[PDB]
């Protein structure tokens, strides 16, 4: 110091540092603090958790990404775990809770190896070689399902659909949600059974009713009523016709005006009466254009005034207002129609086709929500989910979203594996076997990853209330006795550790992604030596 | 300069007003392009429609948004600027052989190296260094050296 | 009564210098010919309501109305228009094309006396084909707090007359029915 | 201290010429060039001057985006009017937009029907005045009871524009500062 | 290592379940007094402007009161959904869902049952519960006279809980006539409840017509006969054309005098087209200005101004006509009819009385009381009554109440508990014992015994009499068919499903995370 | 090295330019290391650190000579005369490889 | 004496109860009863 | 190279072209096909939407009969601007400025993909990849200046859509998608590659 103010970085006294062994203990214990939150949540016997936002709204979730997303944290090590769960949620949408407890399991076993004095790069290189070795083994042992016909391929989705719904609420009606989830993909799929578009199916929840009232409808959900409700609510098609002849327009019902600011000057009373004639003839020509086109229901983007209500009512033409542009993207794909810009380009080939249009109340005074249904298979399915609470229907959205994502993973060819703790133990005993001859300096590194993989079965043992040591001892001895590797921890109590019997299936791409994100983050956290943090 | 605003009384002017700006800007580039010019140094912001016809014939565009940065460049090639958008005079056109673009400091730079024939003035010195503070003091040393060369002219 | 300015957007353009003299002549003529047609119906008193978006009666128009001996009163509330038409029997006039003699009322004297620095405009005598006449009563006093209570004390007085004409019959007050009803229910209370 | 500043600060380009005989040429002409440059900036910024009657699609086109202006943070204030022909205050506020548009040419004045503004808007809440600036809403004003209601005047509207930062306090165009010529004539006589 | 920020309350221990369970018990006990016919009304003291509010419904109470517990929000939200869905039975969901968590508390503490086992028993117990209502229901659709009698008894049951327990005999006829008036339209917005303070509570009535809140403008008469009603939605007053860029290039003010005259000529021409219909009454939603008002006087047409858009829907259906605009084509357009129209006065504000209309697809109810709070309570009583009766038309099946609905569920639930031998039987018995408490609090509010009176109802049903229930006026068991009280199937299906799923929420919670307030 | 600035932006890196970029160094003599890191990062993009851990050793090695009576110009003349031979020596260490 | 600068004398019980700002809500119900007595009958607003 | 929060670093792949985020959801985006066998790229700069033409807006109209024609003229020229893009057979349309809903729906009917809201640095990378040129005027479009590639396929990458170009015979561009768990993982993979790419 020598008396002068010895300052280097701006805000010297505010920020701190941390190094040596104490920097590591702050990292591993920070992961254990987050792992204790996730450990009592994982598995079918888990428990939900309430996340209170600053605005007073709550969300009852038992998914690791939504928990960590709405969690106000200060430690940076947990903030990387917040993004790891979000990484698993965005792409695969399965195993968020796993990629946290598994990454913590690698971190917890790494704490013992740091005490022995192994360099962190040798620790990180050991998990990288062990992770690829486990992926290379699990890719050989899993079987392909593409040889079976379409009738049995539907059953494999039901195996994974019941797996994803369970462990979440929506696990009662889960037998119908599995059929509803599989029925959504039967309508929306490619003929070659590959690269299905997920953006065609959007999520839509409704606060009201009960879970039993939910059903399948192929159409669009609009949160609005028809214009001037004097007409009958449920419009029917003609006796002989191809359909209702849906019409969509991105032009409001008005006289044509320039987009630029204009100044229409009327210097005479004769020109003023022609403006009145021009005002009326445009509305007369407009309703005659849609009349000759044969449209029954009209969808307008930018709304219209009250003059067109009576012209549309007399001709038996329902209509709506303030339909957003995102919904028109959904209407054109569902009804297979083309959106015309204007009336001069109006033609009968661009109009859509759907079965029927109708509206119901759902209760007393809530709001009139529009419903559309198709008479055949189309490229659009809109799940109509009901719920007794706002948190129930909110959790049912992200639960069913993960269900469709798990089925989306199975659309990829030859990616199936039997989970239930079997995938963890079958990848664990081989790593310990390789260490016996690949000893080197990294012998304990393989043993750490072998013990870290087994923690997820022990996590299931804690939630199910069984003895962990007796469970892992029986599974390890059974895997050594017989090379059949589809036996896992069944916690739902149907008997049988065997499992194909218990109709459970996980995506193979989802399971290998667990150790990848876990190992890839553990390689990053172990590199940190200096921890500089500034004050808020 | 005083309230430049469109005025279109009928549809006949609406149809030709969009194409009139394209043909007008193109017609001004014909007199400029026929003189054999391949690079034009602009003094302020250039429009996109004018840029579309410049790079058609491969005419380079250079920005010099200041007064002194534009005056120093005329002394090299010896050109006489004119604010009109017409034909440059052949006597006033400058002479530059090559205009290269290479990586020196990681950023894009444009060079105007002349040759032994048709020498020029107001040359520059590429000063490379590691510390920006050392660049400042060495640069003022050139100003002191250039200031010493001034001492030979007057006495 | 004002210069022309429709609710629709407008913009007056003057191209020639001599047009300024013409429009200035036509502005007063637009007020003059409308006031000339008031003389044709010999209407002697005008009552204008509260004008919005512009002045009710232009100052240039008051010169034509003041020389022809016409009383002008503006800034009348909108809800009182039903009161004046019902009392005086005069139908309102929204346009000069419908301005006729049969729609106007009648009165014997419209005097504005000067007394105590407070003006009063009172109409004496009403005669018309009207089965629903009107009545008006002023209040005088020391200060506004007594004027307010004198109004509400009269409201409680008129409500008694409103009750008798509504429901026929009455009873003697002064604590009589409270003791009578208490005696009557006390007689029956021991039986139940 | 203020006596020296009032010579230049409290005089426009038209009033600065009065000090040509008393004050120094270099002292006066130095500030006149400064005030002349400020007048030229307002002329370039005067891209408006009449009410912009827009449709709902254009609502984004002309309002929010416009409020960004050059995006030099050349922001532009955009006064929107959710008009409704039935209400009394709406036609009053429409007249103020036409009068204010002719004076303040740099500020964009926008009008649109309230039925075409918000999905099923409450008619009782009309008229509504919104003020955008750089995409952000500076003021979501409610019906004109705050500004006198039915008795709203042009002086009250100009005072509101100063509060939101749309017009400077000492602007010569404001009626509060724009004293009549008869007022200044009497002051010089009684001085 | 505190990973969370400053001022972050987290509970990851037994106190989390205790804090979540005690919050529902506090919300549960708050509404125990409001259940039943003998229940006491509650009083709300607002924090802003001293605006009091008296209400018996638990949904309005819990939404108004502030509660920071996350468990309280679930009881608030399940009550809001029940209030919006059916409009009745909100306090039953609040007290039953809290009692299910109350009964589930001792299983967690005393017996040490897994939370997944308690919900698993409630799944099978709720399945057998709804199956009891499948066989216990009765369809009275074959006869309209019996269905007419069913709407009486449902009105007797719903209106008895509110302050109108004495006057329910008169409003039961008023309530059922409004439903038969609507003839199946379950939209509650088509009934205008005009609030009037003063007079006796039994002075309410239901006139065959639509009662306006406003009066005629200037000079139009009060009493008329054989009036043709025409409704319009367009401006009809100082027509501002659809493009606002219109202007007038005026060279002289004399020509502008013709332009303003032309605006009056087209308006005069528009009113001339109204007279082609040959009408005597004209109604428009926008407020009518002076100039078009005057032209109706010579034609002999009445004018009404400033009608609300929600009232135009009620006005069109009572009149039976149609809203007409663009009046060039009178042939295709339709208009209503009425026998007599007369202006009346109920209190200080005058109203317009319509009677003798052809269509009767809607109505208006005029309430009378003393305080605005009593009037308001009356408004929240007919809304809950008419909401249940409106859904009774689409859901004709009904269920007998008075403790018989909860007990016949428990009879089937207790039967199924034996065939699921193990530890799940205690959870299903807890679901059964939770249903016994609804008739218990109904007996406690009236000041009767909780054990002996429920024990008599227990023995009566197992003997083979599935029509026994509680009678509170005498304090003994009586037949429900003779007393005449019955609820709808959608109501009992809703409260059992809402209270069941509400118990599933706060049993699957172990950790409570509280971030900072904003 | 893990650094979090005042705006709560997390960053993980081991590059001499990136670490010194986020750290707002106010000391005047310490910003010479920031300049050579950006100068080395802008042109070559590698070994930014090896430039910093080397300049610090030369200045740390010049510390006891400054405590002695050695002037400043004598130390600079040694490095500036020695670095000329190091550049020529590295040209001999480097190869003229064209095969393969 | 009201909150603003207006002063008013009042013998009527309805106007007395109307101008008096009461903190207790049950006592505030008497303001509405006097309003109901004033609207229906218009006499005896204090006797009720 | 751009950022993609989400995914695992091992699943990356080499790309012979560009992959840019759309950053906007159009009304007729789903109607277009995602797979073209022989696509043709054409870069635009004109703003394809109904608005003011050249930095001003003032139109005087005296007769009401011409008021209908001046509006139809604006509808006539905007389709004339779009029809010149349609006649040359440009399957992919790209522009720095925004593209309105009117234009993207006109392209959506006859199987023509379009995109917008891209930076100038991204546009300069598109030209050198396809080997085309910039054309800020629809009238001066010719067939020779259109770029081509092998195939086109829009793929789901980290809950974000990217328009892939690959298989060109002569590509000047290399742009790989960096997927990772945390935002620092994708950042470290960028800086490590940016340091290694300068050395080679
Ligand atoms: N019904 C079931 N039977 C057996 N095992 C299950 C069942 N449902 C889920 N699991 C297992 O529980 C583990 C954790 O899944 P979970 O945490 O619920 O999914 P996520 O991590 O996506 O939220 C998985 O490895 C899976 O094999
Ligand atoms: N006179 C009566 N005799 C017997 N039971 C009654 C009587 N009046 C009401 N009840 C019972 O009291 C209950 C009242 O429920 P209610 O207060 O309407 O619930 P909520 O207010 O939650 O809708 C009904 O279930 C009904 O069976
Ligand atoms: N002249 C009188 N002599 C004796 N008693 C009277 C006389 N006038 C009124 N009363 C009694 O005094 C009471 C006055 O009530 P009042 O003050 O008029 O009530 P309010 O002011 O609320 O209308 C009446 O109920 C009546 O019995
Ligand atoms: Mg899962
Ligand atoms: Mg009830
Ligand atoms: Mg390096």
């Amino acid at each position: 110091e020598m008396g002068r103010p010895f300052i280097i970085v701006k805000d010297q006294g505010n920020k701190k540092r941390q190094h040596g062994l104490e920097a590591k203990k702050s990292h591993i214990l920070a992961a254990r603090s987050v792992a204790s939150i996730i450990k009592t949540s994982l598995g079918p016997r888990g428990l939900d958790k309430i996340l209170i936002s600053p605005d007073g709204e709550i969300t009852i979730t038992n998914d690791g990404a939504t928990i960590l997303s709405q969690m106000e944290l200060d430690n940076e090590i947990a903030k990387l775990l917040v993004q790891l769960s979000k990484s698993q949620d965005d792409e695969i949408g399965d195993g968020t809770t796993g990629v946290v407890v598994l990454a913590s399991a690698l971190l917890d076993q790494a704490l013992e190896l740091i005490q022995k004095g192994i360099h962190p790069i040798k620790i990180a290189n050991g998990f990288d070689e062990a992770a690829k070795l486990a992926i290379s083994k699990l890719e050989e042992t899993c079987d392909d399902i593409s040889a079976s016909n379409d009738e049995l391929f539907r059953d494999f989705l039901l195996r994974a659909a019941k797996t994803s719904l369970g462990s979440k609420i929506v696990s009662k009606d889960h037998d119908r949600f599995a059929e509803m989830a599989v029925e959504a993909v039967i309508n929306v799929m490619d003929k070659d059974r590959k690269d299905v578009d997920f953006d065609l199916i959007k999520m839509q929840g409704r606060v009201g009713g009960s879970i039993s009232d939910s059903k399948l409808i192929n159409g669009v959900i609009l949160d609005k009523d028809f214009s001037h409700p004097q007409m009958p609510k449920c419009v029917l098609p003609k006796e002989g016709s191809d359909g209702v002849k849906l019409a969509i327009l991105t032009c409001p019902f008005e006289p044509p005006k320039p987009k630029t600011k204009h100044k229409l000057d009327i210097s005479s009373v004769e020109e003023y009466q022609k403006l009145q004639t021009y005002e009326q003839d445009k509305f007369k020509e407009m309703i005659d254009d849609v009349k000759k086109a044969g449209a029954d229901v009209v969808i307008c983007q930018w709304g219209f005034d009250d003059e067109a209500n009576h012209l549309l009512l007399q001709n038996d033409l329902p209509a709506v207002r303030w339909v957003g542009g995102q919904e028109l993207e959904h209407i054109a794909i569902s009804t297979n129609g083309r959106i015309v810009p204007r009336f001069q380009d109006l033609s009968k080939d661009k109009l859509g086709t759907c079965s029927r249009i109708y509206e119901q109340e759902f209760g007393t005074t809530k709001d009139r929500m529009l419903i559309i249904e198709q008479s055949k298979e189309t490229k659009t399915v809109t799940c109509f989910v009901r719920g007794s609470n706002k948190m129930i229907v909110d959790e049912a959205e992200r639960a069913l979203h993960d269900s469709l994502c798990v089925v989306r993973n199975l659309v990829k060819d030859s990616r199936v594996v039997y989970g239930g703790g079997a995938a963890e133990v079958t990848m664990s005993l081989a790593v310990s076997e390789e260490a016996d001859k690949q000893r080197g300096i990294d012998q304990y590194a393989f043993r750490g990853f072998a013990q870290a993989l087994d923690t997820i079965p022990m996590t299931l043992a804690e939630n199910s209330g069984l003895d962990p040591i007796g469970t892992l001892s029986t599974l390890k001895s059974k895997q050594l006795k017989e090379k059949i590797s589809n036996i896992g921890v069944d916690c739902l109590g149907y008997g049988s550790n065997d499992m194909k019997e218990l109709f459970v299936v996980d995506p193979f791409i989802g399971k290998k992604q667990q150790i990848l994100l876990a190992t890839q983050l553990c390689r990053m956290i172990l590199k940190i030596d200096n921890v500089i943090i500034s004050g808020k | 300069e005083t309230k430049g605003t469109v005025l279109l009384h009928n549809a006949q002017e609406m149809l030709d007003f969009s194409k009139g700006e394209e043909k007008q800007i193109d017609a001004m580039m014909k007199e400029i392009a026929d003189m054999g010019v391949e690079c034009i140094v602009a003094g302020a912001g250039v429009g996109e429609l004018a840029l579309h016809y410049l790079n058609r014939y491969g005419i380079l565009v250079l920005k010099v948004p200041s007064k002194f940065e534009l005056r120093r460049l005329c002394r090299v090639c010896g050109a006489t600027p004119l604010p009109r958008l017409g034909a440059p005079t052949p006597e006033e056109l400058g002479l530059v052989e090559t205009v290269k673009t290479m990586e020196i400091g990681g950023d894009r730079v444009t060079v105007f190296k002349q040759e032994q024939g048709e020498i020029s003035r107001t040359s520059t010195i590429i000063l490379r260094g590691a510390t920006q503070n050392n660049l400042d003091d060495i640069e003022r040393a050139i100003d002191d050296g250039v200031a010493a060369v001034k001492g030979l002219m007057k006495p | 009564i004002s210069p022309p300015k429709p609710d629709t957007e407008n913009n007056i353009i003057v191209n020639d210098y001599r047009q300024m003299d013409k429009i200035l002549k036509e502005e007063r003529a637009y007020l003059l010919n409308i006031c000339k047609k008031i003389k044709k119906a010999k209407c002697n008193v005008l009552l204008i309501q509260k004008s919005i978006l512009r002045d009710a009666v232009n100052d240039l128009a008051l010169h034509f109305l003041s020389k022809l001996n016409i009383m002008v009163v503006k800034d009348i509330e909108r809800e009182e228009i039903e009161f004046l038409s019902k009392g005086l029997g005069c139908k309102p006039i929204a346009d000069i094309e419908l301005f006729t003699e049969d729609r106007l009322g009648s009165a014997d004297l419209v005097e504005e006396i000067d007394s105590d620095g407070s003006k009063i405009v009172r109409v004496t005598g009403i005669r018309n084909n009207n089965a629903r006449p009107t009545v008006s009563v002023v209040i005088r006093g020391a200060n506004n707090m007594i004027i307010d209570e004198t109004e509400r004390s009269l409201h409680d007085a008129l409500c008694v007359i409103r009750c008798l004409v509504k429901e026929r019959g009455l009873i003697a007050g002064g604590g009589a029915p409270e003791i009578e009803i208490s005696r009557r229910l006390s007689k029956e209370a021991r039986s139940m | 201290a203020k006596q020296h500043e009032n010579r230049l600060e409290d005089k426009d380009l038209s009033d600065l010429e009065e000090l040509e005989d008393d004050e120094d040429e270099d002292f006066l002409e130095a500030y006149k060039i400064k005030r002349l440059n400020e007048i030229r900036k307002l002329q370039e910024r005067s891209k408006f001057g009449e009410v912009f009657h827009i449709n709902k699609p254009e609502y984004n086109k002309e309002v929010t985006l416009a409020s960004q202006g050059k995006k030099d943070d050349g922001g532009v204030y955009v006064f929107v009017h959710l008009s409704l022909q039935s209400k009394l205050q709406s036609r009053i506020l429409s007249h103020l937009f036409q009068s204010a548009a002719c004076k303040f040419r740099e500020i964009k004045f926008v009008e649109i029907p309230a039925n075409r503004a918000i999905e099923n808007y409450p008619e009782s809440n009309c008229p509504t005045l919104i003020v955008y600036y750089r995409g952000e809403v500076i003021k979501n004003m409610i019906t004109l009871l705050e500004l006198g209601g039915n008795n709203s005047k042009m002086e009250d509207f100009e005072d509101f524009m100063v509060k939101v930062g749309a017009v400077a306090e000492g602007d010569n165009r404001l009626i509060m500062n724009r004293d009549d010529e008869e007022s200044r004539e009497e002051r010089k006589l009684h001085y | 290592v505190q990973i969370f920020g400053d001022q972050v309350t987290e509970e990851r221990a037994e106190n989390a379940r205790l804090s979540a369970f005690v919050g529902a018990i506090a919300v549960g006990d708050l509404v125990k007094s409001t259940l039943g016919p003998k229940g006491m009304d509650k009083l709300l003291q607002s924090a802003s402007s001293n605006t009091c509010m008296v209400t018996n419904d638990g949904a309005t109470i819990l939404k108004s009161i502030p509660l920071d517990n996350p468990a309280a929000k679930v009881l608030v939200n399940i009550s809001k959904v029940q209030d919006d869905e059916v409009g009745d039975g909100t306090t039953s969901v609040t007290v039953l869902s809290a009692e299910l968590l109350r009964e589930a508390e001792k299983l967690i503490d005393q017996s040490k049952i897994h939370p997944q086992t308690i919900i698993e028993g409630y799944r099978l117990a709720s399945a057998a519960a709804l199956d009891a209502l499948t066989k216990a229901a009765v369809d009275n659709s074959h006869d309209k006279t019996m269905f007419r009698e069913d709407l009486i008894h449902i009105a007797k049951t719903t209106l008895s809980s509110k302050i109108l327990s004495q006057d329910k005999d008169h409003f039961a006829e008023l309530a059922t006539n409004a439903i038969l008036r609507l003839k199946g339209s379950t939209n509650l917005e088509h009934i205008q409840i005009i609030k009037i303070l003063g007079g006796k509570l039994s002075d309410s009535f239901l006139d065959e017509g639509f009662i306006l809140a406003k009066k005629f403008g200037n000079n139009q008469p009060k009493r008329i006969e054989n009036a043709k009603i025409l409704i319009a939605n367009t401006t009809l007053d100082t027509d501002k054309v659809k493009i606002f860029g219109t202007k007038f290039k005026v060279d002289s003010t004399a020509k502008l005098a013709q332009l303003e005259k032309a605006e009056r000529e087209k308006m005069k021409n528009k009113i001339a087209k109204i007279s082609k219909f040959g009408i005597n009454t004209f109604i428009n939603r926008q407020l009518i200005y002076d100039y078009p008002e005057q032209l109706f006087t010579d034609l002999g047409i009445n004018s009404i101004e400033h009608a609300d858009f929600e009232g135009v829907e009620r006005l069109a259906l009572v009149t039976g006509g149609e809203v007409v605009s663009t009046f060039d084509e009178p042939s295709k357009c339709k208009l209503g009819e009425c026998d007599v129209i007369e202006e009346i006065m109920l209190g200080e504000q005058p109203f317009l009385k319509f009677s003798g209309c052809k269509a009767g697809e809607a109505c208006t109810i005029v309430l009378r009381g003393a305080t605005d709070q009593t009037l308001d309570e009356a408004e929240r009583s007919l809304h809950d009554a008419l909401s249940v009766l409106s859904q009774t038309t689409k859901e004709t099946r009904t269920v007998l109440g008075g403790g018989c609905a909860e007990m016949v569920m428990s009879k089937a639930v207790d039967t199924e508990a034996q065939n699921i031998d193990g530890k799940k039987s205690l959870a299903v018995e807890a679901f059964a014992r939770a249903l016994r408490q609804l008739p218990t609090i109904l007996a406690d509010n009236a000041g009767f015994d909780s054990s002996e009176l429920v024990s008599k109802l227990r023995s009566s049903i197992y003997n083979g009499i599935s029509t026994s229930g509680l009678d509170l006026n005498n304090g003994t068991i009586a037949d429900m068919r003779q007393l005449g009280i019955v609820e709808s199937y959608k109501l009992k299906r809703a409260v059992v499903s809402s209270a069941s799923e509400a118990a599933e929420v706060l049993l699957r919670v172990d950790n409570i995370i509280r971030a900072r307030p904003r | 090295i893990l650094i979090v600035t005042s705006n709560q932006k997390t960053t993980i890196s081991n590059d001499g330019a990136t670490i010194l970029k986020l750290l707002d160094v106010v000391h005047p003599a310490a910003k010479t290391l920031v300049d050579i890191s950006r100068a080395q990062d802008a042109e070559v993009g590698d070994g930014t650190t090896s430039v910093t851990i080397l300049a610090g050793e030369l200045m740390k090695e010049a510390k006891p000579f400054l405590e002695e009576g050695i002037s400043s110009h004598l130390i600079m003349k040694g490095y500036r005369k020695a670095v000329s031979l190091a550049v020529e020596k590295i040209n001999e260490l480097a190869v003229d490889i064209t095969s393969e | 004496k009201t909150s603003r600068g207006e002063i008013i004398i009042s013998n009527d019980g309805h106007t007395i109860l109307k101008q008096m700002a009461i903190l207790h809500p049950v006592a505030r119900m008497l303001v509405e009863v006097s309003a109901a007595q004033d609207s229906e009958a218009g006499d005896g607003t204090t006797s009720v | 190279i751009k950022k993609i929060p989400g995914g695992a670093m091992e699943e990356s792949l080499f790309i012979n072209g560009v992959a840019f985020k759309k950053t906007f959801s159009y009304a007729g985006f789903e109607q277009q096909p995602k797979k073209f066998n022989n696509p043709k790229i054409l870069s635009l700069n004109v703003e394809l939407e109904l608005k003011a033409e050249k930095d001003n807006a003032e139109v005087r109209v005296e007769h009401v009969e011409d008021y209908q024609a001046i509006v139809d003229a604006e509808w006539q020229l905007i389709f004339e601007k779009l029809r010149q893009v349609e006649e040359t057979g440009a399957n992919i349309v790209l522009s720095k400025l925004p593209i309105g809903d009117l234009a993207t729906q006109f392209f959506a009917d006859r199987n023509i993909f379009c995109a917008g809201r891209v930076s100038a640095d991204d546009m300069n990378r598109v030209i050198q990849a396809v080997g085309g040129s910039i054309q800020s005027t629809t009238s001066d479009i010719k067939p020779e200046h259109l770029g081509t590639c092998a195939l086109f396929e829009e793929m789901q990458i980290g809950s974000e859509r990217y328009n892939l170009f690959q298989g060109c015979p002569q590509a000047k561009t290399c742009t790989l998608l960096l997927r990772g768990g945390a935002e620092q993982v994708i950042a470290e993979v960028e800086r490590s590659l940016h340091d290694a790419i300068m050395i080679v």
